[PDB]
């Protein structure tokens, strides 16, 4: 249907700058305008700026006006966000949405009507590290029932993007993942399965 | 013949002046319009349909605020659009009813090359419209006097 | 800058209920509007200009108010609404968003089931040595582990990691691990 | 710059109804408004109505209400005039014009409709030849009568065009719903007989 | 409603003249009065609006004056690209109405019709029908009068008349005008004559 | 105050036409209805039609729809009525009137005399009138002065100059043959014819003779 | 056309008694004036809207009735009062007045002075002749005339002129003419002028005789 996909996580140095892109599809790009939201420490949420992808025009929020810039590309349909010096306090993630205003609405329906899953920035020094990835086994001490449960222990890896699929995504349910914590450093996460006894 | 609002502040027989406040589009893009409809705010009627014929004109039309600096535009009124600011009377519009009829105005305006940023202010006054209405009985000239309020800020892209 | 508070942060309510959220302006706005995000998704559009329901939204959603405080209201709370809600203003320039308020599903308690894994031969290998415990779908969210290597109480060296409130059953979970030196 | 483009000319029956469109480019549709006028053949002019396209407002001569339903599509910057229960009187133009500052500033190009009962006919010519003597001594003048056909238009030319001077073609005329017509030509007297004047007369309707 | 009334239906010019077309409302209008042109291939354009405001893409020799009830269009220099069908119109008030039409003329010496008469042809009177066919070609100016006799007597039904418009090259009028009879009516008679006066 | 002030008496001939007036002074002229009214001689009043002369609407009666056309004048505040094909039932007094939109006020015309008639001014005859043979059998006797076959009306007639001021009855006139005849009558104690010859003294602007004659 | 009907058309009251004139509508009216009418004068406004008075109106005249009835009413008349009626609706197009009612007073009863004249002999010079008739001073004002000559009725060319209530005597006045050519004139003896009225119990007949005057 109506699709905007970003890129996927980014890590950069302090004091780099990155871009984001954006793509639009589904719908005529040009119909509708831009938002940019950024979501800090998972709850907080704060709109950056707006633009017009027919001309290019923004509208910027004072508070990231030297920190953003919102630019257009009308042929491939697609929209970046340019962050300039980034810092540790520009660690969030970073949404592209497709707003209806711009123009007048009969129904009144001025709203962010679709969202693109977010971009992870995480601005640090640390290098990026492969994760260990071990297997988790019943001890022989099971006395197994009519169900078991497997899972898989992950440890030590950078920056925080790991995604662990079972069964090469034939078990789609019964499927509990855990958040990410920092261990010295690096992040350890853990996942777990229940299947019957056969 | 008197007229009131759609949150019931009315204006009497024989004239007066009265405040609307009318909700916006947030957002107009260069060579888009901002529309301002107040044919869902002011109604008026006659009160003696029986024996009289009330004609009403849109005597003057002033803009204000961020309407006066950053737009230009164009009147809806009665089949035929007019600049605005208006620079003359408007034709005539017949009230036969005792039941409330609308009073068939709206605004057309569209960013100037300067604007930019909030263009208009959110509380602050965008329009006066003069409604003048005569009959077909006496020598009756009435003003009923309409002031503009915006209820949000618009910005525009620049 | 209007300021918008959602109080307080967190509440709960149990199926078929009903259940108010607030939230409050430092200064008077023309209209309200309401975002839910669900875990693991972007926000999404549910109630806008305070009282229409966004396209494909069930009419147990309702807002109203005016003026300076405003309110959404759901009626028959079902599973699905364990989620984050965000009130949403572009009255006044710049716009801003709310704090935010949790909603929390109460349910009839379970027990949790408890797996115990002995460190794989693989991490053996590499020289290092962690126990993973596993408690799965339980409620309430609030639960203590205790472990125990050998005789004596091990308490060091314990990570856990809760999950969030399952969006089918209302039910939680935690890992819990140990990590040491073979 | 500013263009209303109308649909092709109609033919109906009594009782029938009809629908035409205005397509219009060149500006911001919904800013203005469309009114509708009606010039019978006589060439009096009479307004019909006008339509808001921004809300579909519309309002009507008294003397049209029931008759005429005007309607716009605002996806396609098109409007629209439906009439219903067609009789002779409805076969005239309609106009559709924006309209600015009180007046009818672009206008479109008119659309013919025509109400009748008859079919396609092939007309039947018959060759016109002077009386007695001569009617004059140095010029004379013939004809081509072109009688009963149905519809308009019927082309008439002498020689395949060689005679382009001196000649005259007449309106038709409805006669018991058929279409008259007749042309003159004028000729030296010592042209005719010596030489030979062929009327040529095409009905494309009934591809003659 | 507000009438609307032009003074001359048809009024006849030269080139270089100024012209002067006039129009009256049965009731005070407040300076809505409009002005347009159409060409005899039928399109029509706005010349004036608002009794004076030159509308764009006009030619300048046209101007508006007037106010309350009377109002005059003018044309500077009359050129052969203005000869056409003026309308005037309000919009005061709802219903919008038009002035009943001027269409100007050229100017030009008189001249007296060419008559010529024809009987039904053989082979309509095989087919059962009877016409006569009169023609005058080429007169000035345009009103002229015709009535048909048979035997001595006057005839004043199944008659059609056609007219042309003025010639764009000597500036002329022509007119036809037919009779039809069935086979046994013109049979049963002796004497037709066509007269134009 | 408010005033209408009309035209003065219109003599015209059968077929033709006129055109009356009233000239308004003291209020709006153009904001206010003009109402028109006929009263034929020894009958009641009959209502024509009104103006509003800002705008020209005018609402006649079915009556005189094809006959009366009304307009006005706002530059000179006056407003005119035409009449046309002067039938002999046209001869009346026509009035001029504003009272709607004034509250509890009600304004006319001192109105017009129109007088449809073909004939032309001739001076009157004048025939003394006389007892038979002797008096009354009484004290008191009656005598009188005979006008007929004059046109147009007025004439004024008296009794010795005025003398006579007492026992004096004159009648109004009578159409015959479209000309006027008017009688009056005179009482005397005096017991005249045979006494006193008594003199009636007439006359007649319209053709400016003055007459006077003796019983 | 909705018709306005009054009756009777005359009324007679005296100084200081009540009189009540009634106007009768064919419809239902909402507003019903009344005017006041002398002779040589415009009509002036008495009552507007079937109650309210007029401007300078005197506080004698008082209005009531709806609908269809409406009345008109004097307190105490003051020989001001002595005029022509007429009641008028608005309310519907076109406007229509009343008949009239005119005010009268009431006197004692009288016999009118029947007075008979010859055609002068100057008149007989010209070639025309016109016998005349005084019935001054007779009282009420219904009566009738009649002409005879030699005895014999003759019902034509014969005008009659009625005189308006005198301000001074409240009497009324007739006067009868019978115009004949004047050979026709000549041809008779005696002629004899007729007269009846509402109180006359009797006729009372004058004549004369030729070479008598
Ligand atoms: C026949 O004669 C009647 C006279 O008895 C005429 O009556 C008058 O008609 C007019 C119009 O129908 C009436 O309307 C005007 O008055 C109202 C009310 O104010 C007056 O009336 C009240 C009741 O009598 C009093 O209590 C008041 O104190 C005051 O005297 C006004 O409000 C009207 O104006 C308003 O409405 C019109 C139309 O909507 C607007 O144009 C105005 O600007 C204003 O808003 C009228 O002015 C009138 O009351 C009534 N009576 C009198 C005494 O004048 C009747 O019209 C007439 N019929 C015809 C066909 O002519």
């Amino acid at each position: 249907e109506v699709l905007l996909k970003q890129s996927g996580p980014e890590k950069v140095k302090p004091g780099a700058s990155v871009k984001i892109p954006c793509k639009a599809s589904g719908y005529t790009f040009t119909d509708y305008n831009i938002d940019w939201v950024k979501q800090s420490h998972g709850t907080s949420l704060e709109w950056i700026g707006h633009l017009d992808p027919n001309s290019g025009g923004t509208v910027y929020n004072q508070k990231f006006r030297g920190k953003a810039t919102l630019t257009v590309d009308k042929s491939s349909s697609t929209a970046y966000l340019e962050l300039r010096s980034l810092t540790s306090e520009d660690t969030a993630v970073y949404y592209c949405a497709r707003s209806t205003m711009g123009v007048y609405r009969s129904d009144g329906y001025y709203a962010m009507d679709y969202w693109g899953q977010g971009t992870s920035v995480t601005v640090s020094s640390a290098k990026t590290t492969p994760p260990s990835v071990y297997p988790l086994a019943p001890g022989c001490g099971d006395t197994t029932g009519s169900s078991v449960t497997l899972g898989c222990l992950v440890k030590g890896y950078f920056p925080e993007s790991v995604t662990v699929t079972w069964n090469s995504g034939s078990l789609s349910s019964s499927v509990h993942t855990f958040p990410a914590l920092l261990q010295s450093g690096l992040y350890t996460m853990s996942s777990s399965v229940t299947v019957p006894s056969s | 013949f008197a007229c009131k609002t759609a949150n019931g502040t009315a204006i009497p027989i024989g004239g007066g002046s009265a405040n609307v406040y009318v909700n916006l589009a947030p957002v107009v893009n260069v060579g888009q319009n901002l529309v301002v409809d107040l044919s869902t705010q002011i109604f008026c009627h006659n009160d003696y349909p029986e024996t009289i014929t009330d004609y009403v004109t849109l005597q003057r039309g002033s803009a204000y605020g961020g309407v006066l600096s950053n737009f230009s535009g164009t009147v809806k009124y009665s089949g035929s659009s007019y600049p605005f600011p208006t620079t003359s009377e408007t034709p005539r519009v017949v009230y036969n009813s005792r039941t409330d009829k609308p009073w068939p105005v709206a605004l057309y305006l569209t960013p100037v090359s300067s604007a930019g940023g909030v263009a208009i202010k959110a509380g602050s006054l965008i329009a006066v419209l003069i409604l003048r209405q005569t009959n077909n009985y006496n020598s009756d000239d009435f003003q009923f006097v309409w002031n503009i309020y915006a209820n949000n800020d618009v910005v525009v892209p620049t | 800058q209007i300021v918008l508070t959602q109080s307080p942060a967190i509440m709960s309510a149990s199926l078929g209920e009903e259940i108010t959220l607030t939230c409050s302006a430092s200064s008077s706005i023309s209209y309200m509007h309401w975002y839910q995000q669900k875990s693991g998704t972007s926000p999404k559009i549910l109630i806008y200009s305070t009282s229409n329901q966004a396209s494909g939204v069930p009419s147990r959603f309702s807002g109203s108010g005016s003026g300076t405080f405003y309110s959404l209201t759901i009626s028959s709370v079902e599973a699905e609404d364990a989620a984050d809600y965000y009130c949403h203003q572009w009255s006044s320039y710049p716009w801003t968003f709310g704090g935010g308020t949790k909603l929390e599903i109460k349910r009839a308690d379970a027990a949790p089931t408890v797996s115990i894994f002995p460190p794989s031969s693989e991490q053996l290998t590499s020289g290092g040595a962690s126990v993973v415990c596993f408690l799965n779908n339980f409620y309430p969210k609030d639960i203590n582990v205790k472990w125990k290597i050998d005789g004596s109480e091990r308490q060091n060296g314990v990570l856990n990691s809760w999950t969030d409130q399952d969006s089918k059953d209302s039910t939680y979970s935690m890992s819990s691990t140990l990590t040491l030196t073979k | 710059e500013i263009q209303l483009q109308q649909s092709g000319p109609e033919r109906m029956k009594p009782g029938a109804s009809v629908k035409i469109s205005c397509k219009a480019s060149g500006y911001s549709f919904t800013t203005y408004y469309i009114h509708w006028v009606k010039q019978s053949h006589g060439r009096s002019l009479e307004w019909i109505g006008y339509i808001d396209p921004f809300n579909d407002d519309t309002n009507y001569n008294q003397k049209f209400k029931g008759k005429a339903t005007l309607t716009v599509d605002k996806s396609s910057s098109t409007a629209y005039m439906h009439l219903s229960s067609l009789t002779s009187e409805d076969s005239a133009v309609y106009y559709c014009a924006r309209s600015y500052y009180g007046s009818l500033d672009y206008w479109g190009q008119g659309t013919t409709l025509t109400v009748s009962s008859a079919k396609t006919t092939p007309p039947s010519v018959y060759p016109l030849a002077p009386g007695s003597a001569a009617q004059t001594n140095s010029m004379v003048t013939l004809g081509c009568l072109v009688k009963g056909y149905f519809p308009e238009p019927v082309t008439v030319t002498w020689n395949s065009g060689s005679l382009s001077s001196g000649v005259h073609t007449f309106p038709a005329v409805l006669q018991s719903d058929l279409y008259t017509l007749s042309s003159s030509v004028t000729v030296p007297s010592s042209t005719w007989p010596s030489e030979t004047v062929t009327c040529n007369v095409a009905h494309p309707a009934s591809s003659t």
